[PDB]
């Protein structure tokens, strides 16, 4: 069964550093591309971050440019979301999600209101 | 025996009258042009076809049919299903074109949009379709930039060290900073097809309004194009 | 409230996963070392059903394997004849896209789908000559993606609104609702006895529904992405699974856990449709790198490739007598291999 | 409260799918192997059938 | 030593030819996604007049070149019209080839509609009628013997006729078909380009090779092959030239037919059946 465990989270002040960690297990780590979203209260999920199979390949939303650091761990396979100059604004309940299909670059429905491969969720609290 | 060689001149009668329908149906469906119209809630996709329109509404999916120079146009929107798209997109490899409407006034949910678009783009079974970017509601991003009160540096950093692009030719009614805000979306989403994608398909981004009659024309050119980009490009020319 | 729910369900869930690891005595592999394989199986097309105008994405046959129902996105529903390449019918279809087809098992009805959300029957009795919507099922939100007969009484269809419906053909409305799934429902297969069915989604989980009763007896939390097809063990008590995942999968019934695992380091592409054979000793597996795989089984070995179709192949269907596998895909034309 | 529903469903439908009799993959496989030894010589794609009983040749 | 090396030269020509020809017939005979496209159909066409230029006409001039003499006796009349209605019939299909992507490429829509497999066939029976006209009937009347071996001395007004029709119009279609298409191939690849700009200053001359090293070798091979025959066909009624050296440039001319498979019949589809009819 294909389980994503967040790990994290809590309030911080805000310019604080946070370490979001999302434990994959029930499937083969470097197959899938791998990604970020985070829902906000009272409005919708919205991308943050992605990373490919090697890697190599990454991108980021506009507002989080610069001050969100995205690395996976294919050996302890994880994915380590690193936080610092966090803004009191973009406080949210950050998901893990993954791309449904292996050795491919088209993630349609990761930002959707059920999604199957997406964790319970870790709410980071900035004040 | 006779009764079984009835039976097979029967059945081979029927078959010759259904190749009959099936090329009349050949004839009907090669001359029309399949058009995937995707877009946003907020965006303006119902109103892009303005005027010589017919408007077909099935229980899940809208169609419009349109003539423009003796060619009929077929666009499909799949408006009633569940938000979940990975598996029905499939569906639409046989398109000439998928129409992606892209609402630029709402700089929230722009990112959003070109997220959609590089999901699009970057999918295996539609590497060979082309996109025609439609950036709706020029007039409200003239307004919002004009006004000032939202800023859309805040949603993108790299506008402020973004240059006005030297092929972009502005319309009369303009300025700087509605041209850099409306040339800045248009190379982001360009941005995201070139960097990414093969050549067997392009997009074709264009601006347009809520009240604009042009837009027909604009996607009869844009099917042309990549019809005649798919002839090159199989004649090893491109 | 919520934590304590999903803490309960995380234990649920373990004590299911520690029932399956103590269940697991030994796997299929290593009690089929000692069987004989089955080596090299090279099926040929021995007739190519053409014309078609947009893509085929899906087909079924029928029970005295003469009969077979093919759709396209064209708006066209062919009835075919294996036997003399004729076109027995051919049906055109109020909406263009259309991503099921069902033939029934007496021959008097056939059945559509696609994204207009309704499940459109075509009777065959043709008193006049020409075939006629006999109904139209509207009550699902999502796309039609399956649908097949248990009789001319009772259809079974599966949505893209996460639900699987038990229709009856006469009155026009649900009479059971499976709403179990958290993803899209891609394809059902029913078992021969027509008391359970399984249901592949979106979700790396198959559901075994009970008819009768409408709710889930069994979850299949075995694959690593979207379980496009699904089929029957022919005895009932078995089914495997085909995902984008490069992966099959066979699952018991009785045991709840995969008793195989079909995957091959080459492919890296997903499989549209798996169907067994009459036996159930090779599994033929659709992919999605535009050909099909025959598999052994019981000794997780390929044996052929039907490397005849120039796109992705969306369908296999295989025969009630075994005689020959229609395979149906994108390029517009149709192949039986046998 | 939608959520907290979704959450008590699963809880249930795991509550039924956690108290059911599982056979041993032992005596699962051993059933696969008599089903498919016992239909072998029925099955025409397992085993090629002559021309003359194969109605597409 | 010279004469061994010249009939293994033209050997090579001739087995090349009817390797090519054969395989395209063979590739599109077995494959039902080849013909299914109308475009084919006149690639088809030209397969089929070149595996006649490799059967019918180059073995029987292959044989007289070693031989020294014309041994065939009252074939060589026969091989004549042969040999004039085949390379017709091979650049007729090459203009109707052209016209055929000026088509596709000038107006898709148009293309789309207008060009049946039955407008197909009558372009190939244009072709072929024309070829037919010009070859058989002057060649059985005589026309084409100039006033009082197989050294048939061409009249003047026949070499203009054949060589204006067979040649010098559908050259100039060609040139202007071309010309055309190179025209609508640079205005997309400066749409292309100017949208591949914007994207790269948004970061922050291949396209064209090919367009003109496609069409340069489509125009080149086929000019270089046929361009001196034909000049010098339409010369020498009038005047001079030795016979061996317009025998070089008729054979540069059938070599042409052997070159046009690897030109025409070199696309994906076509690459990818003779990868599986070969089996390497
Ligand atoms: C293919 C060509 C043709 C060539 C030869 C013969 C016919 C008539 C066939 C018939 C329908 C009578 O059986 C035709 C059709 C018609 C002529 O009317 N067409 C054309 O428009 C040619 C054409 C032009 Cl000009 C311009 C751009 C594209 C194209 Cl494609
Ligand atoms: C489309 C088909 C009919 C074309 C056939 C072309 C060839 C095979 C035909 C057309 C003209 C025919 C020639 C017409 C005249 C003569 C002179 C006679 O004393 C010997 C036979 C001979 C030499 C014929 C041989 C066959 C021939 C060359
Ligand atoms: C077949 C149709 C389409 C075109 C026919 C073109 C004919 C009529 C024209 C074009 C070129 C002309 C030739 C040009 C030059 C000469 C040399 C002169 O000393 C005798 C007449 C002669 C031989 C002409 C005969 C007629 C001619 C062949
Ligand atoms: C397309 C076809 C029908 C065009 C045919 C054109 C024919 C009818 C015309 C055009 C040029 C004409 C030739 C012009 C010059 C001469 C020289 C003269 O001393 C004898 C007649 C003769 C040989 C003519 C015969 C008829 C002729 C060949
Ligand atoms: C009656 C026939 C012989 C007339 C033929 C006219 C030909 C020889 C001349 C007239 C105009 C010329 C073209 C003018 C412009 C260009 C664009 C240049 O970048 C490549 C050469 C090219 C494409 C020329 C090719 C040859 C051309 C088409
Ligand atoms: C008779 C046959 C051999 C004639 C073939 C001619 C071909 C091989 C020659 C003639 C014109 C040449 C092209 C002329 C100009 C350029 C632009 C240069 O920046 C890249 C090479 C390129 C594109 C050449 C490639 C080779 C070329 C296409
Ligand atoms: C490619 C083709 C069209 C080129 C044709 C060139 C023609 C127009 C020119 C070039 C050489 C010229 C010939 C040169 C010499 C003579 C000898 C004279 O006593 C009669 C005229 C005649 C026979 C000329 C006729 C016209 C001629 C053949
Ligand atoms: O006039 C023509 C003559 C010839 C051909 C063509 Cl196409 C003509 O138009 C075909 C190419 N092979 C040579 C042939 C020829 C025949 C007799 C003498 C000299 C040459
Ligand atoms: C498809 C084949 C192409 C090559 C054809 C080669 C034909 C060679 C013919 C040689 C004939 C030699 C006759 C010699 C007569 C003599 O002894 O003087
Ligand atoms: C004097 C010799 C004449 C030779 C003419 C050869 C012309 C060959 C044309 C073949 C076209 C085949 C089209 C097949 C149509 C289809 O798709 O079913
Ligand atoms: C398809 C290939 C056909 C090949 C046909 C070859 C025919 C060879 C004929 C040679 C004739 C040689 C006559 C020599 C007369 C002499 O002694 O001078
Ligand atoms: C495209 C078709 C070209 C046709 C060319 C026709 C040339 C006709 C030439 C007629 C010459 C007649 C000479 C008669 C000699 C005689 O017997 O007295
Ligand atoms: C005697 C003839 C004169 C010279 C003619 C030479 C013709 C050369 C043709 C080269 C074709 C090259 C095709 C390359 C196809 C590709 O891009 O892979
Ligand atoms: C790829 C193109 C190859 C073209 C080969 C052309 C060979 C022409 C050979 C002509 C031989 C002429 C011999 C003349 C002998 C003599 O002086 O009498």
């Amino acid at each position: 069964q294909v389980q994503l465990q967040e790990s994290g989270g809590g309030l911080v002040q805000p310019g604080g550093s946070l370490r979001l960690s999302c434990a994959a297990s029930g499937f083969t780590f470097s197959n899938y591309k791998m990604n970020w979203v985070r829902q906000a209260p009272g409005k919708g999920l919205e991308w943050v971050s992605d990373i490919s199979q090697s890697g190599a390949s990454i991108s980021y939303t506009g507002s989080v440019k610069g001050r969100f650091t995205i690395s996976r761990d294919n050996a302890k396979n994880t994915l380590y979301l690193q936080m610092n100059s966090l803004k009191p604004e973009d406080t949210a309940v950050y998901y893990c999600a993954r791309c449904p299909a292996p050795f491919t670059r088209d993630c349609f429905d990761v930002t959707s209101t059920t999604y199957a491969y997406r964790g319970q969720g870790t709410q980071v609290t900035v004040s | 025996t006779e009764d079984q060689r009835n039976e097979e001149k029967a059945q081979r009668e029927a078959n010759k009258m259904i190749e009959k329908q099936l090329q009349k149906d050949k004839q009907v469906y090669r001359a029309t042009h399949r058009l995937l119209l995707l877009g946003a809630d907020n965006s303006g996709k119902s109103t892009i076809v303005k005027q010589m329109r017919i408007y077909h509404v099935n229980s899940g999916i809208f169609e419009t049919k349109f003539q423009v120079d003796k060619v009929n146009f077929h666009m499909f929107d799949v408006g009633a299903q569940r938000d979940e798209r990975r598996k029905w997109i499939q569906c639409f490899n046989d398109v000439t074109a998928i129409i992606f409407v892209v609402d630029s006034s709402d700089y929230n949910r722009l990112q959003e949009a070109l997220n959609d678009f590089k999901s699009i783009w970057n999918n295996r079974w539609l590497r060979t379709i082309s996109v025609i970017l439609f950036l709706n509601k020029q007039d409200l991003l003239a307004e919002k930039v004009l006004a000032g009160k939202s800023k859309i540096e805040d949603y993108f950093p790299e506008f402020a060290r973004y240059t006005t692009p030297e092929d972009a030719t502005p319309e009369p009614g303009e300025d700087p900073r509605v041209t850099r805000a409306k040339y800045f979306i248009r190379d982001e989403f360009l941005r995201i097809s070139t960097a990414s994608g093969d050549g067997r398909h392009y997009c074709y981004p264009h601006f347009t309004c809520s009240v604009d009659t042009e837009n027909a024309r604009r996607i009869f050119n844009d099917c042309r194009d990549i019809i005649q980009r798919m002839h090159l490009r199989q004649y090893e020319l491109l | 409230e919520l934590d304590q729910l999903r803490q309960e369900a995380e234990q649920l869930k373990n004590q299911i996963r520690d029932a399956r690891k103590a269940c697991a005595d030994a796997t299929l592999s290593q009690i089929t070392n000692n069987i004989d394989p089955v080596g090299r199986i090279q099926m040929r097309t021995r007739r190519t059903l053409r014309g078609h105008l947009a893509k085929i994405y899906a087909m079924h046959w029928g029970t005295d394997s003469r009969l077979l129902v093919s759709a396209s996105q064209d708006g066209k529903l062919i009835i075919w004849d294996s036997y003399t390449t004729n076109k027995v019918h051919a049906i055109p279809l109020r909406s263009s896209w259309v991503m099921t087809c069902a033939y029934a098992p007496s021959g008097n009805y056939v059945a559509c789908g696609g994204l207009d959300n309704i499940c459109s029957i075509y009777n065959l009795k043709t008193r006049e000559g020409n075939v006629r919507v006999s109904r139209e099922l509207a009550g699902h939100t999502g796309y039609l993606s399956c649908c097949r007969f248990l009789d001319d009484n009772q259809i079974v269809t599966s949505s893209g609104d996460t639900t699987c419906a038990l229709w009856d053909i006469e009155t026009g409305q649900q009479t059971t609702t499976f709403t179990g799934h958290t993803g899209d429902v891609m394809s059902l297969s029913l078992a021969p006895d027509t008391r359970l069915f399984v249901s592949g989604a979106c979700d790396a989980s198959a559901k075994l529904w009970d008819v009768r009763e409408g709710m889930c007896r069994q979850t299949f939390t075995g694959h690593e992405s979207d379980i496009n097809a699904i089929c029957f063990f022919p005895n009932g008590n078995a089914f495997a699974t085909g995902s984008d995942d490069a992966t099959c999968r066979l699952f018991d019934l009785r045991a709840d856990q995969e008793l195989m695992t079909y995957s091959h380091d080459n492919i890296i592409c997903g499989i549209t449709s798996v169907s067994f054979s009459k036996s159930g000793r090779l599994l033929l597996a659709g992919y999605d790198d535009f050909n099909c795989n025959v598999w052994d089984a019981l000794k997780a070995d390929r044996a052929g490739v039907l490397a005849g179709h120039d796109n992705r192949v969306s369908c296999l269907g295989v025969t009630d007598d075994g005689m020959a596998v229609a395979t149906g895909s994108w390029d517009s034309f149709l192949k039986i291999w046998n | 409260t939608a959520s907290i529903a979704q959450a008590r469903k699963l809880v249930e439908q795991l509550k039924m799918e956690a108290n059911i009799d599982r056979i041993k993959v032992s005596k699962a496989a051993a059933d696969l192997m008599a089903y498919c030894e016992a239909h072998a010589k029925e099955d025409p794609l397992l085993t090629p059938v002559p021309a003359s009983e194969n109605p597409f040749r | 030593s010279v004469r061994i090396l010249t009939a293994c030269f033209l050997s090579l020509l001739i087995l090349s030819t009817l390797l090519g020809n054969t395989l395209v017939c063979a590739a599109v005979i077995r494959f039902r996604h080849l013909r299914s496209k109308v475009t084919n159909f006149f690639v088809i066409s030209l397969a089929v007049s070149d595996l006649l230029v490799a059967v019918l006409v180059m073995p029987w001039k292959a044989v007289a070149e070693i031989a020294g003499f014309w041994p065939f006796g009252s074939f060589c009349n026969i091989w004549v019209a042969f040999d004039i209605m085949c390379s017709t019939a091979s650049i007729l299909n090459l203009c109707v080839i052209s016209v055929d992507r000026y088509w596709a490429i000038s107006s898709p829509f148009r293309y789309e509609r207008k060009m049946t497999p039955k407008a197909a066939f009558i372009l190939i029976s244009v072709a072929w009628t024309l070829s037919v006209l010009i070859s058989f009937i002057p060649v059985q009347l005589s026309w084409h013997k100039a006033k009082p071996n197989c050294d048939s001395s061409l009249s003047r007004t026949y070499a203009i006729s054949s060589s204006v029709i067979s040649f010098y119009i559908p050259v100039a279609i060609m040139i202007v078909t071309y010309t055309r298409i190179y025209r609508i191939a640079q205005k997309q690849i400066r749409r292309i380009a100017a949208l591949e700009r914007a994207a790269v200053h948004a970061k922050n001359f291949k396209r064209e090779t090919k367009v003109l090293k496609t069409l340069s070798v489509i125009m080149g091979v086929f000019v270089c092959c046929w361009l001196p025959f034909f000049i010098l066909n339409c010369i020498l009624p009038f005047c001079c030239i030795d016979s061996n050296t317009f025998d070089v440039f008729v054979w540069f001319g059938w070599a042409n037919s052997s070159l046009n498979p690897i030109i025409y019949a070199f696309n994906a589809d076509f690459r990818k059946a003779f990868s599986t009819l070969l089996g390497c």
